[PDB]
RNA sequence: UAAUGGCGAAUGAAAAAGAAAAAGACCAAGUUGAUA
RNA sequence: UGGAAGUAUAAAUCGAAAAGGUGAUAGUAUUCAUCAAAGUCUAAAUAUUACAGGAAAACUGAUAGCAAAGAAGUACUGUGAA
RNA sequence: GAUUCACGCAGUGUUAACGUGCAAAUUACUUGUCAUAUUUGAGUAUAGGGGCGAAAGACUCAUCGAACUAUCUAGUAGCUGGUUCCACCUGAAUAUUCCCUUAGGAAGGUCAAAGUAUUAAUAGUAUUGAUUGGUAAAGAUAAUGAUUAGGUGU
RNA sequence: AUAAACAUACUUUGAAUCGGCCAAGUCUGGUAAGCAGGACUGGCGAUGCGGGAUGAACCGAACGUCGAGAUAAAGUGCCAAA
RNA sequence: AAUCCGACUGUUUAAUAAAAACAUAGCAUUCUGAUAAAUCUAAAAGGUUCAUUACAGAAUGUGAUUUCUGCCCAGUGCUCUGAAUGUCAAGGUAAUGAAAUUUACUUAAGCGCGGGUUAACGGCGGGAGUAUAUGACUCUCUUAAGGUAGCCAAAUGCCUC
RNA sequence: GGGAACGGGCUUGAUUGGAACGGCGGGGAAAGAAGACCCUGUUGAGCUUGACUCUAAUUUAUCAUGUGAAAU
RNA sequence: GGCGGCACAUCUGUUACAAGAUAACGCAGGUGUCCAAAGAUGAACUCAAUGAGGACAGAAACCUCAUGUAGAAUAUAAGGGUAUAAGUUCAUUUGAUUAUUGAUUCCAGUACAAUCAAUAACUCUGAAAUGAUGGCCUAACGAUCCCUAAGAUUUUUAAUUAGAAAGAAUUUAAAACAUAUUAGAUUUAUCUGAUGUGUGAGAAUUUCUAGUUAAUCCUUUAAUAAUAAGGCUUGGGGUGUCAGAAAAGUUACCACAGGGAUAACUGGCUUGUGGCAGCCAAGCGCUCAUAGCGACGUUGCUUUUUGAUCCUUCGAUGUCGGCUCUUCCUAUCCAUUUCAAGCAGAAUUGAAAAAAGGUAUGAUUGUUCACCAUUUAAUAGGGAACGUGAGCUGGGU
RNA sequence: GACCUUAAAGGUCACCA
């Protein structure tokens, strides 16, 4: 919900407790050269219409929140998942 | 089956009778590319 | 559906022109020198009814 | 089998290796022009 | 197509060469290996339920075996294909 | 494209006859109609997601809300029907999990047949001993509620 | 304490089956139902025999082919043995 | 003697419906100057209306005559002789990089924006006072328009015999 | 009576002489037809629509190099 | 069946039967969240309510004393738990972390999810023992493929220095050309022969300790490089039909496989509802509970209405009414015989024996039903597959 | 009766036989 930045948690690479900067994980830009995209583009080529199922029955309204807890002095990144919350905010 | 106007339980058209010029032969029935309709004044 | 009546008109089977008793093609005469640079005189032999 | 495939249902080769049989020759281009 | 950042063919556009192609993960470079496309022919080993001639059989023996063991694609039906 | 009769024609009614018929739509009487949007012969043209239709999804060889014929084709069927000799021995099921599952499947339980092990590998039983539980009952100024009255005190 | 060696422990492979129904010194919904749904057990299904005149479930009792006797449920005026 | 429907003559479900259904004349709307409109075909110096030329060709609704066709352009269509810098493809241009690639800019119709059109599809309201009853009158809510002229327990009215 | 809750057959009764002719329409839940109504199939078909996915026709842009010139 | 609802994933109490399991479209409710604090820890304190006091101040403002087993609070539905706390206040903090095992609940003893027990790190709080791997407990949630993020440096190698220790290495027919040097030809990115040597040749290499340099998660299959792509482990993006297709209608023109596993008609069980009948007696009946009625209650019968169920029939039992005709029931309308009256006569009313005999004609409606006009001694109510279609009709459906 | 809405009142559904 509200979780501050600048956490002090364990960093496995340094084997010590170091300050960590906390942000939010956003899905990266989908690439056009990964194997799954190249396979899908090939299948869609030609006659036959939509060759793969299209999801249309969404029911969930929220998403699980994943934080990207990053070591300040060593750039080691963790990924901690939080429960589903309607409203999320990175506080002080 | 016979016509686009071929109706149901009451003799009526059902959809507007003004159609685009680009309609395929088969559904181009009625007024075509009508800039106007109704009685002229 | 079926093929509507306007579609069946373009094939020309029973919708062909009923032109059996027609007189012919009605038109001016073919152009020539005498019509370009002179006058040709014609005589109206008769007036007929073209079906 | 490698691989392909709502990677689902299903589809799917080839070199190596072991045998039957074994066989190699031409145009074009190039050259020779008392030219055929 | 098994050929997966395109294995093969064709079409639209583009289009080489003091050669070059391939080594199936796209890209550039340097080595290495191996061939030299865009013309033609070529016996033998292989297939066969057309058809003709033969020989066989843990096959059938007249409701079986070909539809047909007799003038069987015959009698008969259909406008006709059948 | 007036009114009628006739040769003809149709099919309004009897919801008549017949209804294993004369007939895979006919017969009798009644009714209507009986030349110009008429009736009719031959030739010719139009073909199946097509034709033709004064329009009924009507007609297209007794076949039409998509003809006939042959090939794919012995199309698929969780659905219906049938499934062929004798004696002997053992002999069931409707719980549980999942499925676009509910007339059906897989895991599992019940059952049969094969094949083993000398075998820390017997119990739908009672008794003795230590427990578990909150059902029947019971209670109702014992806690939470429901409810009829009577005393005493301010 | 009682019983248990054709005891006990199984392993592998596999068939059919998961439409159920009835009874009650039982329960829930319903006015109620030869209604709908459940707990425990026994049955019918898969089951004939003796009795209840007759009856899928009730009572006695479960079945190789027979003879002789004692019986069970239940009966003994005639049909009908007593 | 009357009522309903259809104006009439005509046609129709071969084999259960012959009619109020279809056609009809009349009325109205739309597009097209012919190298067009409609439209058949896989293609085509291919084909039909067309041996034709707006008093024509093609696409529709209503259904003789009389009288009359009310209001609504918001929604969905159709259209505009209309706007550019909202959104829009393949392409084209340019930059970085060893290159693939990536990035930025620019592109048509279409939609959006604005207008027209209902003999285009269609639609055409409530509540309360007030002159023994009724309510001309008034107030109030809010539609694009609030069902107009007419007609009626109608082949259209549940209640309803 | 009981039974699948409407027997010609079973149980208990009533009752019965063999063969049948002309009628008849009570019964044989008479015959005709793998219910056309309803429901179930992960069985279809005709028709409709901004149901999903496509498609002919229509339409717009680029490419496909005729000459000789000018404007941006 | 549809419409309605979700008993489809899921929690609490109850039905539910004192182990475990456990039904109904049974009952009363609940979830798709919320929380940097409402997580962790340490310390201090005690709540609701009541009584008695205190200027404004009163029933309710703030202060004090006493009683006070929780009657308060604990995010939420309900049920459990909680008093030097699990509640209130204060303070520190991030264990709501990384890695590895073994179990328990659903369970097929599969997955997801959840619940625990330990171990190795680094931390938090506390003086310390302890406590801390999210919320006091029981719900608060998710496969394969695909997309998208984080991680794999602890270690292993090669080369060269210094030191040390073991080490014979296999044996005859040769072409690629790196080239020089000449014999020809050429002007263009110039080529074409032959003579020649080495190359490439064979009768050192490894280990190890200390350095230095470099590389270091695997793969793209002839060898490397920087890009790109693919692997391995772990999260997120989601399927609510919640073990997870990508999906609008209508057929009265309809078709097929089937079904009494399932509706529309009879029949069968029930009798709410409909009809009929009783028991008591508050009262009405001018006086009088019972001539005739009988409230508040209560007990029945019938299958002539409609319900409720789905046992029989879906390879078919012809589905309303009327017409014709026969029979049966009595809960009797008339005729016959009787008793009673608030029966003077007449006309009536209540009841008993009795079902052998009679119980009509028309207008409107397809009607059953109903309502009118007559007549009659009376113009009663019902059953027989809602009697009766190879008996009719076809008005309705 | 069922669903929805307002401050009791309305609105839609009540179908195949």
């Amino acid at each position: 919900v509200v979780v501050p930045k600048t956490r002090k948690t364990y960093c496995p690479r340094c084997d010590k407790h170091t300050p960590h900067k906390v942000s939010q994980y956003k899905k990266g830009k989908d690439s056009l050269h990964v194997q799954g995209k190249r396979r899908y583009d090939r299948k869609q080529q030609g006659f036959g219409g939509q060759t793969k199922p299209v999801f249309k029955k969404k029911a969930k309204t929220t998403k699980k929140v994943v934080l990207k807890i990053e070591c300040t002095k060593c750039k080691y990144k963790l990924q901690k998942c939080l429960k589903r919350c309607k409203h999320f905010e990175l506080g002080n | 089956v016979d016509h686009p106007h071929g109706g149901g339980n009451h003799q009526h058209v059902g959809h507007p009778t003004t159609l685009k010029r680009s309609s395929p032969p088969g559904q181009k029935a009625g007024k075509v590319a009508a800039r106007r309709t109704g009685l002229i004044r | 559906g079926r093929r509507t009546l306007s579609q069946r008109k373009g094939r020309g089977s029973i919708f062909k022109s009923r032109s059996h008793h027609k007189l012919g093609v009605a038109q001016h005469r073919a152009i020539d020198f005498f019509e370009r640079h002179s006058t040709v005189r014609g005589l109206v032999k008769s007036i007929e009814h073209d079906p």
